[PDB]
């Protein structure tokens, strides 16, 4: 019926991936489930968890972080977001370290701080032909 | 891909990282609030410039601020 | 291009960007750029551009037309 | 490639004028106006007073040739994997060296003969340009002052 | 004869006269082609010879509305391109026999999504089987019937030549 | 999808629409091109402003050609409040014969002059056909002094 | 009426106002 | 019927409350996507399998729209510039290319010949717009057949083009309330937002209100 | 029993196997068409396009052009030839246009193959990439498509003016 | 040739050659790499 | 009132902000600013405002010239 055995038990629907995540990229979410819970697509409609390993394939990774949030409802933690270039190169994406983004851990630093507030930034008119 | 800069105005309340739609936000270690905690920006290549970050901000004038910048498959949402 | 806002306009172009994409025989084709909605300010703009021009245009017919065919 | 092209077009050219002289002179070259009511308006050149002088037939006639000629000039253009001499150059492909000031001396089908030829007839159409703007009178009146008489006779 | 569809209840396999008692699956197949060929055309033969009788619009009006009289009174180039395009049509439907898993009468190659037939599938292609030979009796019996009496369906009933 | 807007490299990696449209509208914003200095910026507004003059020479050495050639100014300045100023000829190949016999003006269908050229060129001292002409010829050649 | 020898000229001395243009606009660069 | 005002008006006021109606009906449609909608409930039945090929049918309904709106409105711009270039014999009148409405007058002349062949018990025919007599009282017309011509053609052509494109903006609100390629979590956001940001190059009016927004100016238009 | 289905078992392609994506009569009549039929070189799909695109394109310009006629005249035909002729010109010079700036490519079906094996550690886009493995999608390929259009267009513009003249005047 | 026949020469030329060969050299333009 | 809708179909939320930005300002300054905080329209409210102008003005115009109308005649 599907291609592979931990694919959800879904039926298929005309807002799935295109072109792009054929040559460009494309995001894979795994995740296990206790129940063979019914969830909503992302993308189209409504599909059937496996009692196990589930797979699933999107063009974007709001998609697959939607998909995730999502099954945070169904008591669903463990699912991991990779992205995939066009050929097999797969790179894990949303527990980056393990850690929920949300959690602080260890071994983490400040990307983009600044150490002052809004009022400190510099006048336009200094940072003219740079 | 937009540009997102944290200011030390963060108080660590967490609301703009699990805001984020597409996982640009994350919280790390600081000393500079009482929760011990900044949110950071280490992966705005995935930025899409939605602002939902800056919604869920508590500070007064914020303390995540997102600049739109050059476009990308990614920034623009397409799924094409 | 001032009521209607982007956003409704991305999700139609969506559509019919796969509409092309899964129809034979227009396969071959493919475009270089994405297509996308306009830009919140370029709709800005357009929709400006739209109106003045005709404003001046229905105006300078009016006043035109009007003198010219009242007054002989 | 260029000047080769334009050569070979001049002396084609000359052949046409040639040509068309000899059709003039010979009761050839339809007589008359084209039909506005057949052709539409834009045939129409001038209203002098209540009459609509058109395009001369002969003109129209002659524009249909020539249309032939540019289109299949327009069709090798777009058959550049099936004709000896494209029109442009292939990236990569480089210009033929100049000729300089004197091709080379060598007669028959050669690219130099061609070459020679070719700049000999567009000197011939820039001269005979020169020369009815000058004194004022027609291209056809200028080839039938240089040949004697022997073309409109 | 075989567990093939088209079997129903008045007579079930009905073979009387045993020819696919002897035949392969290939002149089986053959014969299931020619039947439901026959019963498509004969079902639009037989709506067709009554719209017809009773409604001609194309050809302003004219065109007798006795088949068998139409049939010679066509333009004769119309003719032509009916038969180019059921030509075209049986030319496409040889390019479909080729392809893989290809069943006798399926054009539509609903072998693709038809893997293990159910009972309603079976009992509608028995329909489309029946009510095809039952058009095919009744094109035979218009067909005879207007040569013998001259007088079309709607119009013989109506006087009561019966 | 590249080396369309060479003025910025923000612009030339979209992979969009988006590139084409904003090539446009952001050619003119010389101040945010991609390695930009004030001595070129200066520079380039004063070339431009040249090309910007030699337009504008060309726009009425083009009117006054036109004036010349189809117009009726020698006609018009011995009647000037019955006959009315033509600014240009029309050749346009959608006409019925009703819009060629409404729009005909003496020789050709033509447009009247609603920019008060006649009455400006008139009150300047003009008065011949050869004199919008010399006009014309002047503003070409002031034009390609521009350039 | 003006002759074809003005209109000619005027032509000429335009393509020549042209050639300049285009030299100013590939100066301002691509 | 002789009170023109009040047929007038009647009409007109039906329309308008229909077309507002239709609007609504479609508003509470995306209402109930948003809000009512369970997944779980609904599983491979006909809403879900609407849901898993709406770009199939907004995009269709896309093409019919654009056909529709060129041909009908271009039609009536051709005819303008046709007469407005003085070429009479070009336009799509009745005295020049013709497109006759022949489906509806074959309708009409099947009405009008209901009494005594198809109705046999009626005496006059339905209405009197599909033929028959002048209908006046007081020496003011009551009812009269409605003839249609080219311009009948070209006009209900308009009308179905500016109901397609009403139809096409509800149901895309309708379809697209829950999630799209843009926001795969739309139904998240509510019935009624204004947006989700400027990023994505721009996601205004993406809810499913913003749609009925922009179907009532169309519904104006058609009506 | 149930007519539509993921397309290839993949549920997560944008695309459905409805009975119209994938039935029998669509194959089969897709892969008679010169766009898909098997053994054709590039120049004769573009060739049989071209013929039976100037074939129905003449058409609608000699019918309902500016210059009909309800009789037969020589000057509609060839007001409609010219204007289908130039029509097929225009269609042309896009397919040369899209083919310059789509392909960089003289042989498919291998580079990929060579950049699969052999790495492709280069400015991509041109050994690695490359979408599509037809004939059709390369600079030599695109081009003799084109060629074959435009010679087709003209040979089957003039074939169906030759029919239009000979059926309004013999019948 | 006479004064009258320039629009009938350059109208067409202008108007129609002219879009042809600046929508080739634009789109060319607009659609190269790097 | 129908063209009062385009007031609110072609403009923004922001700009009539800061507007009563400016105003606030003065009423503080005269010590009359309402406790109530003055906010201008959400942007949903500015649509649901521009379309319902809109369709009160072009129904209404419709209504008055059709009334007029086959009065008269
Ligand atoms: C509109 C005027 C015009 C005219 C009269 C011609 C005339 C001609 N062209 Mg030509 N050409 C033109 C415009 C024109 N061209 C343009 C604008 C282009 C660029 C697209 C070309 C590109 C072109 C090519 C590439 C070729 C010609 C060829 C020819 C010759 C074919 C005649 C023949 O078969 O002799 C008998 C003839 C010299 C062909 C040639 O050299 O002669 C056979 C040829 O191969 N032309
Ligand atoms: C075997 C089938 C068949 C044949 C040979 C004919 C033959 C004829 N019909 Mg006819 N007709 C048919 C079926 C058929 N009909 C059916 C089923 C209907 C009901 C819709 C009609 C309704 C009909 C009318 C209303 C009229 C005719 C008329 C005519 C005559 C002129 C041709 C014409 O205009 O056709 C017109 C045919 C149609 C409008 C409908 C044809 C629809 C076809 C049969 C279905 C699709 C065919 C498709 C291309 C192939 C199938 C695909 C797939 C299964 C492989 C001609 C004698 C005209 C006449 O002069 O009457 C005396 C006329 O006015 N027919
Ligand atoms: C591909 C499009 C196409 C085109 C342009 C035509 C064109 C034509 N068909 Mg036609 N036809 C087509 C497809 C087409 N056919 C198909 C697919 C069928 C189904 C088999 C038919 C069946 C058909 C019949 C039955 C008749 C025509 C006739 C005609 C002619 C008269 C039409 C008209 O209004 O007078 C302008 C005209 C030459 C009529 C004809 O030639 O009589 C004079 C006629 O009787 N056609
Ligand atoms: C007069 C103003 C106007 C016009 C022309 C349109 C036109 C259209 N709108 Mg609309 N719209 C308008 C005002 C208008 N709108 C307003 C004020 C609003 C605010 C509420 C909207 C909101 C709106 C929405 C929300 C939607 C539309 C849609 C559509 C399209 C329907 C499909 C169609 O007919 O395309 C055909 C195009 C036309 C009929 C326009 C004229 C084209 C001419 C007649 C033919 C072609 C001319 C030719 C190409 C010219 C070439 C020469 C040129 C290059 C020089 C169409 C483009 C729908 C859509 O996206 O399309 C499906 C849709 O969903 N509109
Ligand atoms: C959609 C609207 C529309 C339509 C239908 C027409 C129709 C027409 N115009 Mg027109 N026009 C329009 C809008 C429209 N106009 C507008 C908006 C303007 C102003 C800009 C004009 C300005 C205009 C002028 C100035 C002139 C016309 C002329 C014409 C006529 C000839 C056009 C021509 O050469 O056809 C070319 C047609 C084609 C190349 C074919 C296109 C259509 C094909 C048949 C589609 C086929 C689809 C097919 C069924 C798909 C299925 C295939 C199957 C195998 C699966 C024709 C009657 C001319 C005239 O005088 O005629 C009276 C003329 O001089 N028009
Ligand atoms: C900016 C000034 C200007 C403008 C707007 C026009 C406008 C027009 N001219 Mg024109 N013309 C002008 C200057 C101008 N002219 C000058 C200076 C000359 C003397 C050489 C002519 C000689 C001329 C002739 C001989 C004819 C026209 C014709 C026409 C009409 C059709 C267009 C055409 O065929 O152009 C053709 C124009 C030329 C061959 C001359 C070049 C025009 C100038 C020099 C270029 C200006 C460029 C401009 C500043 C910006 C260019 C933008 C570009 C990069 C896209 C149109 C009304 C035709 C007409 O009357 O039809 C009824 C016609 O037959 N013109
Ligand atoms: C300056 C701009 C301009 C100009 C000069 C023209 C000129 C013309 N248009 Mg046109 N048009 C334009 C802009 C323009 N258009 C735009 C912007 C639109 C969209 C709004 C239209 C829409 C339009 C329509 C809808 C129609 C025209 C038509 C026509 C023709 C007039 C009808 C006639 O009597 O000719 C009769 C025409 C002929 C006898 C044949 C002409 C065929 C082409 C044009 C000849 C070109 C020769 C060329 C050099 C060949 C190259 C070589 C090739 C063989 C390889 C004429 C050629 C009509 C027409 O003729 O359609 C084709 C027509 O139906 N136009
Ligand atoms: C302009 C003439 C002036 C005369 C005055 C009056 C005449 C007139 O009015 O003419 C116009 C006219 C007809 C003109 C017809 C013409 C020019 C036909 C020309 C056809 C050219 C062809 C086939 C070229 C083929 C070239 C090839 C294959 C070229 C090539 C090669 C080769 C050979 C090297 C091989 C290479 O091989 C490889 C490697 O590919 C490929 C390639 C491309 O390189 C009729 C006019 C009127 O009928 C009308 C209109 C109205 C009537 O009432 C009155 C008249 C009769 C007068
Ligand atoms: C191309 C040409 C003629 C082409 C003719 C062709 C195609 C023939 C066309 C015809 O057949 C058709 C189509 C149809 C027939 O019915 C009509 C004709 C007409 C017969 C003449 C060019 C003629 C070209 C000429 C004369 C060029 C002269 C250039 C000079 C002097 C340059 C000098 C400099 O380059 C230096 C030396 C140093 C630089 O630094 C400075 C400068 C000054 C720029
Ligand atoms: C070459 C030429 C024509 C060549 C024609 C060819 C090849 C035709 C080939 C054909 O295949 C076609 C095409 C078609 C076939 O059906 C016919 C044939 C025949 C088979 C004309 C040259 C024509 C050349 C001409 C007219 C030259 C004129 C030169 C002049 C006036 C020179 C003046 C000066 O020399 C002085 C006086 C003093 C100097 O100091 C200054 C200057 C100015 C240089
Ligand atoms: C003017 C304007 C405002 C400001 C408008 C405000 C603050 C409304 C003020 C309403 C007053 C305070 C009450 C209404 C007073 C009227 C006189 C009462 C209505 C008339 C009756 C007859 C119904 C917005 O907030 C806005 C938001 C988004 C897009 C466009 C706009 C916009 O255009």
């Amino acid at each position: 019926k599907l291609k592979q055995s931990d694919f959800p038990k879904f039926e298929g629907s005309t807002g799935g991936w295109l072109s792009a995540a054929k040559n460009e990229e494309k995001y894979v979410i795994i995740w296990t489930s206790k129940d063979a819970s019914l969830f909503e697509m992302p993308t189209g409609g409504t599909a059937k968890m496996n009692a196990g390993n589930n797979v699933a394939y999107f063009a974007r990774k709001e998609q697959c972080l939607a998909l995730g949030s999502q099954l945070r409802g169904f008591k669903i933690t463990n699912y991991k977001i990779f992205r995939i270039y066009p050929p097999l190169d797969i790179t894990l994406l949303h527990p980056f370290d393990g850690v929920f983004p949300e959690k602080v851990n260890q071994g983490r630093s400040p990307v983009g701080k600044r150490d002052a507030s809004i009022g400190g930034n510099p006048n336009p008119a200094s940072l003219k032909f740079q | 891909s937009h540009t997102v800069k944290i200011y030390d105005t963060c108080i660590g309340c967490t609301q703009c990282v699990r805001a984020c739609p597409t996982d640009v936000l994350e919280m790390v270690p600081w000393d500079g609030c009482k929760a011990g905690q900044i949110a950071s920006a280490p992966r705005t290549e995935d930025c899409v410039g939605c602002k939902r970050c800056e919604t869920a901000c508590p500070t007064d004038f914020l303390s995540v601020r997102v600049y739109l910048g050059g476009e990308t498959t990614r920034s623009l949402g397409l799924a094409y | 291009f001032l009521i209607s806002w982007r956003g409704y306009w991305q999700e139609l172009i969506e559509t019919i960007v796969w509409a092309h994409e899964r129809t034979p025989l227009a396969n071959l084709v493919r475009w270089k750029d994405k297509p996308v909605a306009l830009s919140i300010v370029q709709a800005r703009l357009v929709g400006l551009a739209h109106f003045t021009i005709g404003y001046v245009l229905t105006y300078a017919a009016f006043v035109i037309a009007s003198t010219i065919g009242k007054l002989g | 490639k260029a000047e080769r092209w334009n050569g070979r077009h001049a002396m084609f050219g000359w052949i046409v004028l040639l040509a068309t002289g000899y059709a003039q002179a010979h009761g050839l070259l339809p007589e008359g106006g084209m039909d506005a009511k057949e052709w539409g308006t834009w045939v129409i050149v001038s209203t002098t007073n209540g009459e609509q002088v058109t395009i001369p037939a002969a003109r129209a006639a002659i524009a249909i040739g020539h249309l032939h000629f540019g289109a299949v000039g327009v069709f090798a253009a777009y058959s550049k994997n099936s004709v000896k001499d494209r029109l442009l150059l292939e990236p990569g492909e480089k210009d033929e060296a100049p000729a300089g000031l004197f091709p080379a001396l060598r007669p028959g089908l050669t690219k130099e003969a061609e070459m020679l030829n070719g700049r000999v007839a567009m000197l011939g159409l820039v001269a005979l340009v020169a020369v009815s703007a000058a004194t004022g009178q027609d291209i056809l009146s200028v080839i039938d002052q240089g040949l004697g008489g022997l073309l409109l006779k | 004869l075989d567990g093939m569809i088209g079997s129903s209840a008045p007579f079930k396999n009905f073979d009387p006269l045993g020819f696919a008692a002897k035949a392969d699956q290939k002149t089986l197949n053959k014969y299931r082609e020619s039947e439901l060929k026959h019963g498509r055309v004969a079902m639009l033969a037989v709506l067709g010879w009554i719209v017809q009788e009773f409604w001609h619009p194309l050809y302003d009006g004219k065109l007798s509305s006795n088949p068998l009289k139409a049939l010679t009174e066509v333009p004769l180039i119309g003719w032509a391109q009916i038969f180019v395009a059921i030509n075209v049509i049986e030319y496409l439907q040889n390019k479909i026999k080729e392809l893989p898993g290809y069943r006798p009468g399926d054009y539509l190659g609903t072998w693709e999504w038809v893997e293990q037939s159910d009972e309603g599938w079976d009992s509608y292609q028995t329909k489309e089987l029946n009510n095809g030979r039952l058009a095919m009796v009744a094109i035979a019996g218009l067909i005879v019937q207007d040569l013998i009496t001259g007088q079309a369906a709607l119009e013989q009933i109506t006087a009561g030549n019966t | 999808v590249y080396k369309f807007p060479k003025f910025s490299k923000a612009l030339a990696e979209d992979p969009s629409t988006r590139r084409i449209w904003y090539g446009i509208a952001t050619a003119h914003d010389f101040e945010s091109h991609d390695a930009m200095t004030e001595s070129k910026l200066y520079q380039k507004i004063f070339a431009s402003h040249f090309g910007h003059i030699a337009i504008i020479f060309l726009w009425t050495a083009g009117n006054l050609f036109h004036v010349a050639w189809q117009g009726n100014f020698e006609a018009w300045i011995l009647n000037p409040l019955k006959v009315r100023p033509i600014a240009h000829a029309i050749w346009d190949p959608h006409f019925g014969q009703a819009a060629y016999k409404a729009f005909l003006k003496t020789s050709s269908p033509a447009n009247l002059a609603l920019s008060g050229v006649y009455e400006w060129w008139y009150t300047i001292g003009m008065r011949t056909n050869n004199d919008l002409y010399q006009g014309s010829f002047f503003l070409i050649l002031l034009s390609s002094l521009l350039l | 009426m003006i002759y074809d020898s003005q209109v000619y000229i005027a032509l000429v001395i335009a393509v020549v106002a042209s050639v300049l243009a285009i030299r100013l606009g590939a100066t301002l660069y691509n | 019927a002789i009170d023109y005002p009040t047929q007038l008006s009647l009409f007109t006021h039906h329309v308008w409350i229909g077309g507002f109606c239709i609007v609504g009906g479609a508003a509470h449609g995306a209402i109930f996507f948003v809000r009512d909608y369970n997944a779980a409930n609904n599983y491979n039945n006909l809403i879900d399998r609407v849901i898993r090929h709406r770009d199939a049918i907004i995009s269709h309904l896309n093409w019919v729209c654009i056909f529709l709106g060129c041909h009908s409105f271009g039609l009536y711009v051709h005819n303008d510039t046709m007469r407005a270039l003085g070429r009479s014999q070009d336009l799509f009148s009745d005295n020049a290319i013709a497109l006759k409405p022949i489906f509806a007058q074959f309708i009409q002349n099947l009405h009008t010949l209901a009494p005594g062949s198809t109705a046999p018990n009626a005496l006059t025919t339905v209405s009197y717009a599909f033929g028959g007599d002048v209908i006046s009282v007081g020496s003011k017309i009551a009812m009269m057949p409605i003839s249609l011509g080219t311009a009948d053609f070209l006009v209900h052509h308009i009308h179905a083009f500016t109901i397609h494109v009403t139809v096409l903006i509800l149901l895309k609100g309708v379809l697209y309330s829950r999630n799209s390629r843009l926001i795969p979590d739309k139904a998240n956001l509510g019935f009624r937002f204004p947006c989700d940001g400027p990023g994505r190059g721009g996601t205004c009016q993406v809810s499913a209100w913003d749609h009925v927004f922009l179907g009532l100016f169309w519904m104006y238009n058609s009506i | 029993v149930s007519f539509i289905k993921p397309y290839r078992q993949d549920p997560f392609v944008g695309h459905l196997a409805t009975p119209i994506t994938t039935s029998a009569f669509t194959r089969a009549y897709l892969k008679v068409l010169p766009a898909y039929r098997p053994g054709l070189t590039p120049l004769s799909r573009g060739a049989e396009i071209g013929f039976t695109h100037g074939y129905f394109l003449i058409g609608p310009f000699y019918t309902y052009g500016p210059l009909r006629s309800v009789e037969f005249s020589l000057t509609s035909l060839a007001a409609g030839l010219l204007a289908a002729i130039t029509l097929l010109l225009i269609l042309t010079v896009g397919l040369s246009i899209y083919g310059q700036v789509t392909y960089d490519v003289y042989d498919n079906a291998l580079i990929v193959k060579l950049v699969r094996q052999m790495v492709g550690s280069e400015r991509t886009q041109d050994l690695p990439q490359i979408k599509g493995t037809s004939e059709l999608d390369t600079v030599l390929g695109w081009q003799k498509f084109s060629e074959g259009f435009f010679s087709g267009g003209l040979i089957g513009s003039i074939v169906a003016a030759v029919g239009i003249a000979l059926y309004s005047t013999y019948l | 040739m006479s004064l009258d026949l320039l629009p009938s020469f350059f109208v067409p030329l202008v108007g129609l050659v002219l879009p042809l060969f600046s929508i080739i050299g634009l789109f060319l333009y607009i659609e190269k790499e790097n | 009132i129908w063209a009062f809708s385009l007031m609110f179909l072609f403009s923004g939320r922001g700009y009539w902000q800061e507007l009563i930005e400016s105003i606030v300002w003065a009423h503080n300054k005269l010590k009359v600013a309402p406790s109530i905080q003055p906010r201008a329209l959400s942007i949903t409210q500015g649509r649901a405002v521009g379309v319902a102008h809109y369709l009160l003005g072009g129904i209404g115009t419709t209504w008055a010239f059709f009334l007029a109308r086959i009065i008269s005649v």
